[PDB]
């Protein structure tokens, strides 16, 4: 009942944008492997989706929807939120 | 309704079908009849499947009617701009000069 979560890489529009650049087949295979290995729920899929999205970003196509077209949210520090395409030279209270 | 009668016999006429979603089965049952009628009314139909949810079946059923109906299938709208030149050149190659 979790295998469909890996097929998001093939079925779901935000991931499907990147098929000309990154082949989903290895990442969905690895996803099915983590679904075999992992004892949790649907979150057991998420590392393969995250690494596919990061591979697409490295190939120059950011997957802005991926973390809400899916149940997968990466871990973040308290009061922060995960997002794609955070800028370098991040502004702070102390920085010119 | 569009080609209710041909008013330009000299021209080529083409339906560029930008399509991104599946029909439910109960609606699909006349699709082959309409596309073959469009061929009989000398209309070219060019299917452009966009994203995972375009039903490839109807793309290929359009292609099966004539080789002029050459399909496009795309991972997202973002590469439509990347298809633009081959699409518009193919459209013009499939049309006669004055």
């Amino acid at each position: 009942g979790l295998w469909e979560q890996c097929q998001l890489l093939k079925s779901t529009s935000v991931f499907a944008r990147c098929h000309p650049l990154v082949d989903p087949e290895p990442f969905v295979a690895l996803c099915e492997k983590t679904l075999c290995e992992c004892a949790g729920g649907l979150e057991c899929a998420c590392p393969a989706l995250l690494e596919y999205a990061r591979t697409c970003a490295q190939e120059g196509m950011v997957l802005y929807g991926w973390t809400d077209h899916s149940a997968c949210s990466p871990v973040c520090p308290a009061g922060m939120e995960y997002r794609q395409c955070v800028s370098p030279c991040a502004r702070t209270c102390q920085s010119l | 309704q569009i080609f209710s009668k041909i008013d330009r016999p000299e021209a080529s006429r083409i339906a560029l079908l930008l399509m991104a979603s599946q029909e439910p089965q109960r609606m699909s049952r006349n699709f082959v009849r309409y596309v073959q009628g469009l061929k009989k009314k000398k209309v070219i139909v060019i299917p452009v499947g966009i994203g995972p949810h375009a039903n490839l079946k109807q793309i290929r059923l359009i292609e099966k009617q004539a080789p002029e109906n050459k399909a496009f299938v795309l991972s997202s709208v973002d590469e439509l701009e990347q298809q633009r030149d081959e699409i518009v050149s193919y459209l013009c190659d499939l049309a006669p000069e004055a």
